[PDB]
């Protein structure tokens, strides 16, 4: 698959190397940190969910509004949430 | 005076505050060009004018299949950079369905993070306004029991409530 | 739509500062210049702002300029009596192709 | 209106990073450029052709 | 100095037709658009039309349309409007303005756009009366 | 079971930003920019050989 060297004249600027070095750091930057932020969004997604299940002994019709973002109306039956109307 | 250097398809304009930017992957580049477009009718481009239409012609024939359909009028630009663009909008159909460019390059870098980190940061603002919502019913909840602990956590200061 | 709205009539005192508003839309204001206007009553209008916050020669530097998004702003201050005129804010419009100029922000000091 | 409503949102408030127009820089302008040059070739040819032509 | 002049006052009746002049100075006539716009007596100010003294192309919005006829001079640096079939809400100040967009660049010449009216001329009050 | 389960995940997937590799744009040859003057030296001193 090795190739051979075909004679093409050098780029005196030499500016489009700084140019995709600069690219390429700003983005291994930027996708390190939206990783990182977007994996401690998802453990603490999971606490407020445990949060959400301990709450619902109490209240379920609040908390299931809250996750829902609409009116619903809930009763406590135990370890399952029974939706009516 | 005008000599063909490259055809760019599915080019992006965006209209910025003073001008006029036509991005472009194909040659990761995004051209400036004022606002103001260059008079087509003019006595310059007499003879690029029909080569640039003929080849504008064959792309939207070649490049594009029916679902797109051609918008707007063939526009001349002329950018901060001397080069002159030839521009046709396309669109989806509805119901029917300087000797060195590197600043060329350069600008679609800003461009390409500008934008990306302006969409990005968007998300996780929304993101975080639905969970402070939620967050605030939890609250509400948890205020029915120990009023004080929820004020003072949420005004980070003693506070003493009773319910 | 595309249409621009201003506050028809502001008020206040000498060596206090004004602000005179200037709502638009998602075009005009929103991805373009507002240049700003003012008109002395009986004398023939002139350029105050020749951009979104720039000042020609000449103006004096009591006036200042911002943008921000869909609306523009234009603080006046000190107030003397040669500043009772009215003030249009106006920027072109990319759906109609077209200046848009206000209604009139009357300086009744 | 007598009770109090306690905001419990946490603002995130993130300014856009607004758009940047590169200028196209130019420190020496193409009279400069040509002037820069002791010798002249056009100058030069110019004198020679000058000469044959006297 | 650079400053636009403009022609007096002037009563015309219902139906005929009125010319206002607009003379340059201090500047290139045939450099920069001219926008022409109309103000009532006691209203705001209302955007008539743009006209291009270098090409002699002219636009104008649509209750102006049809009714005006736009004429230069180079050599007197001078544009003419003339409108036409004359209404009673045509009572009002004509301004012209010198726009800071150029009608031609370094090498090409260029369409309308909106980059300020930095110089206004002394207006002409146009009277419509039986 | 038969029972439904609450979707509480709040998903924020931030699509990562492709890889670009920029072009060493040519906007003159080597052949334009030797040609673009009127006075050619190699030319000039063949001649005067
Ligand atoms: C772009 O440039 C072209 C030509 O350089 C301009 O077109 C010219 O526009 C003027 C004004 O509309 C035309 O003059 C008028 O033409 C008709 C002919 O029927 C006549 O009714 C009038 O007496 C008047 O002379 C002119 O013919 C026309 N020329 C060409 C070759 O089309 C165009 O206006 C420029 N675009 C601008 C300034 O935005
Ligand atoms: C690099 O080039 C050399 C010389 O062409 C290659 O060596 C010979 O390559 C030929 C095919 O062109 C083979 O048939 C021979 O067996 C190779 N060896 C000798 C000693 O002649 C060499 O293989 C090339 N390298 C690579 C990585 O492709
Ligand atoms: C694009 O060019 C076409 C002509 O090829 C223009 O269509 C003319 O539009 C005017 C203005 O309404 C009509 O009076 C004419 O009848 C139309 N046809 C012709 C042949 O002149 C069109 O306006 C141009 N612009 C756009 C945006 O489509
Ligand atoms: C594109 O196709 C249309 C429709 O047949 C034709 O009129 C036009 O000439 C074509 N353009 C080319 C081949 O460049
Ligand atoms: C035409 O091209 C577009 C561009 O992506 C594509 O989405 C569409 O599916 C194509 N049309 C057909 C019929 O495949
Ligand atoms: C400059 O002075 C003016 C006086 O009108 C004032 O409005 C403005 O805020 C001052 N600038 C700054 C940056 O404080």
């Amino acid at each position: 698959n090795a190739t051979h060297l075909s004679n093409m004249e050098s780029v005196h600027n030499l500016v489009y190397a700084q140019l995709q070095f600069t690219y390429d750091t700003l983005r291994g930057y930027i996708n390190r940190a939206l990783a990182q932020i977007a994996e401690a969004w998802c453990v603490d997604q999971r606490r407020t969910l445990e949060v959400f299940k301990e709450l619902s002994k109490i209240n379920p019709s609040a908390i299931l509004s809250a996750i829902y973002n609409k009116p619903i109306a809930a009763r406590f039956m135990g370890d399952v949430l029974g939706l009516a109307s | 005076q005008l000599t063909f250097w490259e055809a760019s398809e599915r080019t992006i304009r965006s209209e910025a505050e003073d001008s006029y930017h036509f991005s472009s992957a194909k040659m990761t580049a995004t051209f400036l060009s004022k606002k103001q477009e260059v008079n087509m009718s003019d006595s310059a481009l007499d003879c690029v004018r029909d080569e640039a239409i003929n080849k504008l012609q064959q792309i939207f024939n070649t490049s594009y299949n029916q679902t797109y359909e051609k918008y707007g009028n063939v526009s001349v630009f002329e950018t901060t950079g001397g080069l002159v663009v030839f521009w046709q909008g396309i669109k989806q159909k509805s119901l029917v369905e300087v000797h060195n460019l590197v600043y060329a390059q350069l600008q679609f870098t800003y461009d390409t993070l500008r934008g990306y980190i302006n969409r990005a940061l968007a998300q996780i603002a929304e993101a975080w306004c639905v969970d402070q919502r939620r967050t605030l019913e939890v609250f509400k909840e948890l205020s029915k029991i120990n009023p004080s602990a929820i004020l003072s956590a949420i005004y980070n200061k003693p506070i003493a409530a009773r319910f | 739509q595309s249409v621009l709205s201003q506050p028809p009539s502001a008020s206040g005192t000498p060596g206090q500062r004004v602000t005179i508003s200037c709502s638009g839309s998602s075009s005009n204001i929103g991805k373009n210049y507002v240049y700003w206007y003012q008109q002395v009553p009986g004398t023939a209008p002139k350029l105050l702002m020749f951009k979104n916050n720039q000042r020609p020669s000449g103006v004096p530097d009591r006036f200042s300029g911002s943008k921000s998004g869909t609306s523009a702003s234009l603080a006046i201050s000190g107030l003397r009596s040669e500043d009772e005129a009215d003030y249009y804010c106006s920027a072109w419009d990319g759906s109609l192709s077209r200046p848009l100029f206000g209604g009139g922000t009357k300086v009744t000091v | 209106s007598s009770i109090s409503t306690v905001d419990s949102m946490i603002a995130l408030d993130i300014d856009p990073l607004e758009n940047t127009d590169f200028r196209v820089l130019e420190l020496y302008s193409q009279k400069e450029l040509r002037s820069s040059n002791v010798f002249d070739l056009e100058e030069i040819m110019r004198e020679f052709n000058s000469y044959k032509q006297r | 100095q650079v400053q636009l002049v403009q022609s007096g006052a002037e009563v015309k009746n219902p139906g005929a037709s009125v010319k206002v002049s607009c003379k340059a100075s201090g500047y290139t006539f045939t450099d920069y658009y001219i926008h022409w716009v109309r103000q009532a007596p006691g209203q705001g100010l209302e955007w008539m039309g743009w006209f291009n003294p270098n090409s002699g192309g002219t636009n104008f919005v649509q209750n102006f349309q049809g009714r005006v006829t736009m004429t230069r001079d180079t050599s007197i640096s001078t544009a003419y409007m003339e409108l036409s079939r004359l209404r009673s809400d045509d009572t009002a100040m004509y301004y012209c303005a010198k726009d800071s967009a150029k009608t031609a660049s370094a090498y090409y010449g260029l369409n309308f756009f909106y980059y300020g009216m930095d110089v206004w001329g002394q207006g002409t009050t146009v009277t419509v009366s039986s």
